[PDB]
């Protein structure tokens, strides 16, 4: 097995961010007036 | 005005609830998943492990990843470190599924106050989450571990094995806990107006 | 607490705080449902499927 780690955290913080992202997204929502 | 007001707070609600199901996904996937740390290519020998699981290779340019470790039994736990980190993370795991079964509360008990109570429950999930993350490093010393990994690998310090998805999805976990908390306060404060 | 609130009118519940122990029945005919139903979810799912 080729031990390498790249593909796997960038999926990973892909959906991170992407999760995290439509968080804000829900501030955005709320804080606008 | 206020019908918009009450349609946005209902649905920005509808999203919390929806987010806090998937972080409490994401804490039950880490907790379980043994993919916090793993092997490099200048590693010794190659596996991985999570809070309280380990696999490791015998060392014969195959697999045959022998398997040890559990949380029901203490025992086979590499080190005390490894025993906290995996008590906090199952804390928070017990924290944010009584959130969600705080979401029943909504039919009878007034809105922000039910807001307020998972406000606070995953404000707790995501310091525990964080003394979680925090003191895991710590039993990086576990002469298991430094089998594993080699000589090189200490207390907060990496060595040579490389993080795994497991780790970086907690502290996204953690990101999501405190924002889900910030978002519940808010809301809960929303609701009185 | 930048709604304008004290910290603790902001992060804490003291409108009326318990008054609500006649509806504790009320509470827990759906609260240990749902507990446990969520307890058997995540219990047979980690041994099951997940490891
Ligand atoms: C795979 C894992 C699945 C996990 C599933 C977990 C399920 C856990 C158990 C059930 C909870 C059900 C809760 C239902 C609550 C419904 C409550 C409701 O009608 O919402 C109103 C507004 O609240 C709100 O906007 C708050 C809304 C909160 C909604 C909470 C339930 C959402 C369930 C979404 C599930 C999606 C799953 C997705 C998986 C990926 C409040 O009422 P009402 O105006 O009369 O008050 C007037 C007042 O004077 C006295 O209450
Ligand atoms: C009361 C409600 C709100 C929360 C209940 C929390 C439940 C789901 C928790 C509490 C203790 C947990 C268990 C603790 C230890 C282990 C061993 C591990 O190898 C697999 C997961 C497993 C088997 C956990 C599954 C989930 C569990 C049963
Ligand atoms: C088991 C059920 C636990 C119920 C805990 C109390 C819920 C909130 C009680 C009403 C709050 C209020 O409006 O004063
Ligand atoms: C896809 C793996 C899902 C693991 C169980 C999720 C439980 C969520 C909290 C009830
Ligand atoms: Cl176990």
């Amino acid at each position: 097995d080729s031990r390498d780690y790249s593909t796997e955290l960038s999926v990973t913080v892909a959906v991170g961010a992407s999760l995290l992202f439509l968080n804000i997204l829900a501030f955005a929502a709320l804080y606008y007036k | 005005y206020h019908e918009h007001y009450m349609r946005n707070s209902r649905a920005i609600g509808v999203l919390w609830a929806i987010f806090t199901i998937c972080f409490a996904i994401i804490n039950v996937v880490v907790f379980i998943q043994p993919y916090w740390v793993g092997d490099s290519v200048s590693t010794p020998k190659p596996g991985y492990f999570g809070l309280f699981h380990y696999c490791v290779g015998s060392g014969l340019a195959g697999r045959e990843l022998t398997c040890r470790g559990s949380f029901t039994d203490f025992s086979t736990i590499p080190s005390s470190a490894f025993k906290a980190a995996a008590f906090f993370v199952l804390l928070s795991m017990v924290l944010i599924l009584g959130c969600i079964t705080c979401f029943s509360l909504f039919f009878f008990c007034n809105t922000a106050t039910v807001y307020k109570i998972c406000a606070w429950m995953q404000l707790l999930a995501a310091l525990c989450l964080v003394l979680g993350c925090m003191i895991f490093p710590d039993g990086w010393d576990a002469e298991t571990i430094r089998d594993m990994c080699g000589a090189k690998t200490g207390k907060y310090s990496l060595g040579d094995c490389s993080v795994r998805w497991a780790y970086i999805l907690a502290i996204i976990g953690i990101l999501n806990a405190l924002i889900l908390s910030f978002l519940a306060f808010v809301l809960g404060n929303r609701q009185t107006d | 607490c930048l709604d304008g609130k004290d910290c603790a009118s902001f992060f804490c519940c003291f409108e009326d705080c318990h008054i609500r122990i006649a509806k504790m029945d009320s509470y827990a005919r759906i609260f240990f449902p749902t507990a446990f139903c969520l307890f058997n979810l995540v219990y047979w799912v980690s041994y099951l499927y997940l490891g």
